[PDB]
RNA sequence: CUAAGAAAUUCACGGCGGGCUUGAUGUCCGCGUCUACCUGGUUCACUGCCGUGUAGGCAG
């Protein structure tokens, strides 16, 4: 929630085999929640060694080459697996499926601390750059860079000093190093709206989540509602139901050192703008907060509009 | 009683495209093979002279202004050193039945517009467009603007009708007066002959050669021909001189609008030079909208009141309406 | 309407830059006006006394032309044309023409 | 050809301001018309039946 | 009361082409069917061509004439703004005439300024005037350009006679046709120069020539009101105009030496600026060109 | 510290036989395209003897 100092940069981050589930009931795009871990991975790996903080995340999703097939000519798309090696005796494995697809995006980071002067900026990108090179990022590995050489760097800027156009001529150069990308933020916005002019009947918010990702046709006062972005059902958190146990309470945890509880997942609902829509580009990132009590856990975006 | 739904005419008064040819002196007495004014092309450095925005704070303006100019092609027709007339020659016909509709569509609409036009024809002749068509020959108003500052513009108006010539026309444009609707002698000899061919009672080829005494090899002015987004800057991409065959032309269609002044009766000041007639009477020359529909000077109103609703205007209005019916034009909703 | 033509903005600037190399040639009369809004960085070879010529460029051919082509195919009420509907959609059209000759116009700088 | 709209403009919307729109920049297109050289006058039509 | 939309003003002093041809030195008396320009080539391609060997007077031979009437534009819309800016002309035209632009163009036609680069070389640059209504002469004119400086506003006697004869025929009520015949002593055996395409050189019929614009901007070379240093004298005259081969800006809109402010000022205000300002106004108004934006 | 951490779908094949698409037609009228602009370019760090070395007293 810290307003940050810098937008630290990672260009084109070709992602293969990411894990396009996410969820019990959406498919496509990995789940922001997974990026903002591998900042706060980036953080832990990076930021004991610099004295900065690493929260803010940009999405642009350049291209998305899922792997899919269709089976028989019908409308639903399975998905394609792997094999699994045998058991002792050999004969086949119990395939459980799990979806895969293929994906680049950029970062933009935030970095709040107070190491930014203490450093110069190269230094700083790029070594934030060779460390985020050898981290599986959503349930996949990261590609690294060939010999075509054009976005080898990684840019920065310092937000703290400079003039109001200056910061325009900063937005012009990181909206351009963006052009094909759309960015990802999440509206409470539009939902409440939509809850506030469904609401006769009842505010059950899934059948309104159910009913805004949709190709919608009536009838007389052919007819396709519209909308100006393009919208998406992504999980935003978490909701957790249990009491919160000790950590030598729950048996074949992870450790035992943090406590657990345990989650279903929330559903909110997010949306594609393009990156020259919104003007500061320190509303297009994803803070996540926490609260222990109250068992609820949410990747929002704040700051937006 | 309405209209019909398409009324169209056709292009009475229909010239062709002009030869602008040169030569020595006095052989203008038999200017037969003279050579002709080309569409010939050359440089130009486009330093801008176009206005800019007040408080000019920048100075990168005051760089890029100059600092990177503009280079480009303008085609100049000038005449050679050798040749001072400019003999603008075309040709001129005119059909007659004036007010037989090309194509129309009600019956009734054509009855009433039939007999509306005969009773203008067999009341009061064809001698007032006569009249004005054979002063808009008479000076050189179809050259819209080789006009100004010239010695003498000499034009010969000839009547063809057989492979020879009949007698010799020997104008100037200033002894006739630009505005004049007088009535001289020989001229209204040539428009009685105007008023045979436009009533219907024979036919007429009326060629029209005006010697333009501009200059020994002064600039003149074909019309220009569109372009459009496929070429760049070099490539004649500012002016392109109107051409036929190695020879620079005039058009058709603004010699067709250049000979049809009938209009002297706009509202706002006949002083101010006469018009060119249309429905909906207006001068892209000055942009604005003389015989506004909010008025009755509309043309489609007077059409409307001179047929339809049987009430007849000005005998001056019925001139204009038969100018723009024997101009031709799309009517009709 | 100026949602649809930041998204066309954007697809074309994502997808005119798929080559690495163009100049003037022949066909190039949309040049004139994409030469640097709808096209890709050119290629680095001639005189380094030519960054005027893109850098300078704005939006204002491709642009205008962009908001002229919007304005000649699609268009407003025309028996209701002095009402707010058209004024409002006029007004889009002139900040969408503005809006992406304001993106497109440093296509050099 | 630089033309002038000249048809049937429907009276329900006479505004000086849409007029004088139309009037100072009018459309502007290109017809192609057939004419005969300058040294002939006659017109050979010939088909077959 | 507000700005038109589109203002056309034709170009009075309206010129043409200046042909090259070669003679000899002391057998010019009879200046009419000398021999022309040939367009040569040597070993890009260097197309430009020398005088002959035995001749060396280049006699340039271009001609003028002044189309006039000011008072009307070419193309506008308004009325009021109109009848404000014929009521403004005619003030000037009550309040003075055009003897003062008729001896500055005379000092345009009494150097070699016209010839941009030609003037270097030659001996005794002779412009020989003839006066032409019809086929013939009426009356004669000798003038020599060495005598007679560049950048010195002087007036002669012969140049105030010639001057005001074509302000006799630039008052609007009596027509002159005045060209000019000018003698290029260049040498025997050194290089003609016409005027350069986009070599890229131009020619005509069995000769060569040299551009009408360029001549139509040298005899307008009136502007000694930039402010940085006049020390260089008359340049050529537009709005926001300069020179191009130095890369300077002249008339600056900083200060109040543009035509457009004074055109505001002058009609829309009535806050009518002074008399050589109205010069400077009437110089880019008889120049021609488009104006309104 | 990422609905985290893991993963061999492989093997082979004959699409093939046949066919009348057809008859007729009016594109019809009409227009105002214009005022303009410097190449002598800074022309892409240049030619003719006795020395295939950073040497040239030039009708360049």
């Amino acid at each position: 929630v810290t307003d940050p100092e810098a937008l630290l940069l990672l260009p084109r981050l070709s992602i293969q085999n990411a894990n396009a589930i996410s969820s019990p009931l959406t498919w496509g795009f990995p789940s922001p929640g997974a990026f903002t871990g591998f900042v706060h991975a980036l953080q832990r790996r990076v930021g004991i060694s610099l004295d900065i903080e690493l929260d803010g995340v940009g999405i642009v999703c350049h291209r998305f080459e899922a792997q899919i097939s269709q089976p028989a000519g019908k409308r639903t798309k399975v998905f394609n697996l792997t094999r699994n090696p045998l058991n002792r005796d050999g004969s086949t494995a119990a395939i459980v499926e799990e979806g895969r697809a293929h994906l680049e995006v950029s970062l933009l980071l935030g970095v709040h601390g107070d190491g930014l002067d203490d450093h110069p900026a190269q230094e700083i990108a790029r070594q934030v750059q060779e460390q985020a090179g050898a981290m599986r990022l959503a349930g996949g590995s990261i590609l690294p860079w060939c010999n075509e050489r054009f976005p080898a760097p990684n840019a920065e800027l310092l937000m703290l000093g400079g003039s109001d156009e200056q910061r325009r001529k900063n937005q012009r150069r990181l909206t351009r190093r963006l052009l094909p990308g759309f960015a990802l933020v999440s509206r409470e916005a539009l939902l409440q709206q939509h809850l506030e002019t469904l609401r006769t009947t009842l505010p059950e918010a899934t059948t309104l989540d159910a009913l805004l990702d949709l190709c919608r046709i009536n009838f007389e006062p052919w007819q396709v509602r519209d909308k100006p972005g393009w919208l998406v059902p992504i999980p935003a958190g978490y909701n957790a139901l249990s009491p919160l146990y000790l950590p030598g309470e729950v048996r074949n945890a992870r450790d035992r050192e943090t406590p657990l509880r345990f989650v279903e997942n929330l559903f909110g609902l997010g949306e594609w703008l393009s990156p020259h829509r919104v003007a500061a580009l320190s509303d297009l990132l994803w803070y996540h907060h926490a609260e222990p009590d109250k068992g609820l856990y949410r990747w929002s975006t704040p700051r937006f509009v | 009683l309405s209209t019909a739904s398409v009324l169209a005419f056709e292009r009475k008064l229909d010239p062709s495209d002009a030869l602008m040819s040169a030569g020595a002196w006095a052989q203008r007495d038999a200017s037969q093979e003279w050579p002709a004014v080309t569409v010939r092309e050359k440089s130009v450095r486009g330093t801008i002279s176009n206005r800019l925005k007040t408080k000019d704070r920048d100075p990168a303006k005051l760089d890029a202004s100059i600092q990177s100019p503009n280079l480009q092609t303008v085609d100049v027709a000038n005449l050679p050193s050798d040749a001072d007339t400019l003999k603008v020659r075309f040709t001129l016909r005119v059909l007659g039945g004036a007010g037989t509709p090309s194509a129309c569509n009600d019956a009734a609409y054509r009855d009433k517009l039939l007999q509306t036009v005969a009773t203008y024809v067999n009341d009061q002749g064809f001698a007032e467009l006569a009249r004005r068509y054979a002063h808009n020959l008479a000076n050189a108003r179809f050259l819209w603007r080789n006009r100004v500052g010239a010695e003498a513009v000499e034009v010969r108006i000839n009547h063809i009708r057989q492979g020879e010539v009949a007698r010799a026309w020997r104008f100037d444009a200033l002894a006739i007066g630009l505005r004049d609707f007088k009535a001289d002698a020989e001229l209204d000899a040539l428009a009685e002959l105007i008023a045979s061919g436009l009533s219907g009672s024979g036919h007429v080829l009326l060629e029209v050669v005006a010697f333009a005494r501009i200059g020994d090899g002064q600039e003149v002015f074909p019309s220009q021909e569109l372009i459009l987004d496929k070429g760049d800057k070099k490539g004649q991409k500012s002016k392109t001189l109107y051409s036929v065959r190695d020879a620079a032309a005039i058009h058709s269609q603004k010699i067709g609008n250049a000979l049809r002044t009938i209009d002297t009766w706009y509202p706002d000041e006949d002083g101010l030079g006469p018009i060119a007639v249309e429905p909906y009477g207006s001068v892209t020359s000055q942009g604005k909208a003389y015989r506004q529909p909010k008025q009755k000077l509309d043309f489609y109103t007077l059409l409307d009141n001179w047929v339809l609703r049987d009430e007849a205007p000005a005998v001056e209005q019925q001139h204009y309406v038969i100018a723009n019916l024997i101009r031709g034009g799309v009517f009709g909703e | 309407v100026a949602q649809i033509c930041d998204e066309a903005l954007q697809y074309a600037a994502r997808l005119r830059e798929l080559e690495p190399g163009w100049s003037a040639t022949p066909g190039c009369q949309l040049h004139d006006a994409e030469q640097l809004w709808l096209d890709p960085l050119r290629a680095q070879t001639d005189e380094t006394f030519l960054q005027r010529r893109l850098r300078g460029d704005w939006p204002a051919e491709v642009g205008n032309r962009f908001a002229n082509w919007l304005n000649r195919a699609v268009s407003s009420d025309s028996q209701i044309l002095g009402s707010p509907e058209a004024a409002q959609w006029s007004q889009e059209l002139s900040k969408e023409l503005t809006m992406f000759k304001e993106i497109l116009e440093d296509e050099r700088d």
